[PDB]
DNA sequence: AGTTGGCCGCAGTGTTATCACTCATGGTTATGGCAGCACTGCATAATTCTCTTACTGT
């Protein structure tokens, strides 16, 4: 077993012309194990053994099946239960064979990431709460949007988490920043996945189509792993309890336009804690790809039928649409602002 | 086969009529198969480009 | 229906298109090839509104 | 005096040789039942429609 530096040393002493028999005395070695090594490929220093008995053998398979369906993890307890079956040695032995089945506590270090210019997005939801606004008790949403090269952050309000009002804040991002990233990262929601399908993520169809059709690459991050995402987490925190912890309201576009001017004041203006610039610069730096000149229309399409006279209810809403359109089936695309435009077979009907 | 002349079908593919016996590895079935789905039909073809990127590419200049 | 989604012909812009005529679209919004029993076909290229198209006409027999 | 066990006597069973009877197969003729086709009705299963529930992650 002459380590790589002693075999080195001999065969090359030995080829050097220097006779074997003193090379053995210098090196301190055998002639015989010597004279082997001189016609050996490589240096040995390396015996391989297979494992052995031990004393908690037979009480493994109980062991196991304890952990296994009882859900025992104490070491004492399991050491006095299999003493008695016969079991004589120390709880060491035990420890060091039971800790790979215990859980692996959560880790603490966190690795740090720094995504390419104009390459990554992140977003995500945070439910504000119940508020009466205007005497009607509404769930208050906000989105967040943060870029991950200049930690831009675009937010808005909300009353649903709809897919639409996902896909239409979306927009309202895009539009902010002037460009689409080349990836979005979300969390596991059904608006944007069906599930992991044995490892792999499943996309909503719809919600593919739509990033398909702005040219962004979703991600997620994992089911039950925040940090993945900490910069628009940290920017939420940010935002509520800087902005949304004083603040007055009666109206969501009088909270919105409150938000916007605030972004645009401070939250883009002032420099980053790591960055160390101010977010304006950095998205001056960001090269985003360019929007598409129409938008993927997020509007609730439904199909509806006009009453004999020509009555068509939507809602709590109530029309008049001319004899023609009476008893006939009708398109009603429901922006998310409240436009209500009624369709005909590709034409537009002039509703009163 | 089932559907010809019962029901009609939307159709909507990129690859010419050509096509289909290498997409289906057989000649003659795709032959029948076109022969079924085009005796009554009303075949709209599209010359373009692709909207998403060519169509704002071309119309931001 | 299983669609992927739901899109109608109001989304479609015909001056994006057009070497077909309109005419002919709004004519098989009528479903008069229903009774018919003829068959629509799209063929162009990739991303040209194909899949729009037959699922506006989808729509409308829904 | 009664019940059970043992011994004796009687009856039943097994093997070998012999005898008798019944059943099976083949050929011809006659009769009855079953099978096939057409039409109608009922029930069950499958399919369709509507509503509710389930699963996972935030
Ligand atoms: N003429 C058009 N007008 C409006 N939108 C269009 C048009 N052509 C394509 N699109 C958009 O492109 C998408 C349709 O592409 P599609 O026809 O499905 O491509 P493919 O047939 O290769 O799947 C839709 O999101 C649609 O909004
Ligand atoms: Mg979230």
């Amino acid at each position: 077993m002459i380590t790589r530096g002693e075999f080195f040393m001999i065969k090359e002493m030995y080829e050097r012309g220097m006779s074997i028999s003193d090379i053995a005395r210098e090196l301190g070695i055998d002639r015989k194990t010597v004279r082997k090594y001189i016609h050996s490929p490589n240096p040995p220093s390396k015996s391989k053994r297979k494992q052995r008995k031990s004393k908690l053998d037979p009480f493994k398979p109980y062991l196991q099946k304890r952990m296994l369906e009882d859900g025992v993890f104490n070491s004492e307890k399991l050491f006095f239960e299999i003493r008695q079956q016969g079991y004589t040695g120390g709880k060491t032995i035990l420890k060091d064979y039971m800790k790979p089945f215990r859980e692996t506590a959560k880790k603490k270090y966190t690795v740090r990431y720094e995504t390419l210019p104009g390459e990554q997005m992140q977003v995500d939801w945070k439910e504000v709460g119940e508020v009466v606004i205007e005497g009607k008790k509404v769930k208050l949403s906000l989105f967040v949007a943060t870029l991950g090269y200049s930690r831009m952050k675009y937010a808005v309000f909300t009353t649903s988490q709809d897919q639409e009002h996902l896909m239409e804040c979306l927009i309202q991002s895009f539009k902010y920043f002037g460009g689409v990233p080349k990836k979005v990262l979300f969390d596991n929601m059904k608006t944007v996945t069906d599930g992991r399908e044995q490892g792999v993520v499943k996309w909503n169809q719809r919600f593919s189509e739509f990033a398909s059709y702005y040219g962004f690459i979703p991600k997620v991050c994992r089911p039950y792993r925040a940090q993945t995402k900490g910069k628009v987490e940290r920017a939420i925190q940010y935002i509520m309890d800087h902005f949304y912890v004083g603040t007055a309201f009666e109206s969501i576009e009088e909270l919105n336009f409150l938000l916007h001017r605030w972004l645009d004041q401070v939250a883009n203006r002032k420099p980053n804690a790591t960055t160390g610039i101010s977010p304006q610069e950095r998205w001056a730096e960001e090269s985003l790809k360019p929007l598409p000149l129409k938008d993927y229309d997020t509007s609730y399409l439904s199909y509806r039928k006009v009453h004999w006279d020509g009555s068509f209810s939507y809602k709590g809403e109530q029309w008049l649409l001319s004899a023609e359109y009476a008893g006939k089936e009708i398109l009603v695309k429901e922006r998310l602002n409240g436009d209500i435009r009624l369709y005909f077979r590709g034409e537009e009907i002039s509703h009163v | 086969a089932r559907r010809y002349e019962h029901a009609p079908i939307i159709l909507t593919s990129n690859k010419s009529f050509g096509e289909w016996g290498e997409i289906v590895g057989d000649s003659v079935l795709a032959t029948a198969m076109l022969d079924r789905l085009l005796h009554h039909s009303i075949i709209f073809n599209l010359k373009g480009e692709s909207y998403r990127l060519r169509e704002k590419r071309l119309q931001e200049e | 229906s299983k669609l992927p989604y739901r899109k109608t012909i109001d989304t479609f812009d015909f001056t994006a298109q057009p070497s077909v005529d309109e005419r002919r679209i709004r004519e098989l919004l009528t479903l008069s090839f229903i009774d018919r029993k003829e068959n629509i076909l799209f063929l162009g290229p990739p991303g040209i509104g194909k899949t729009h198209l037959a699922i506006s006409i989808g729509m409308e027999a829904i």
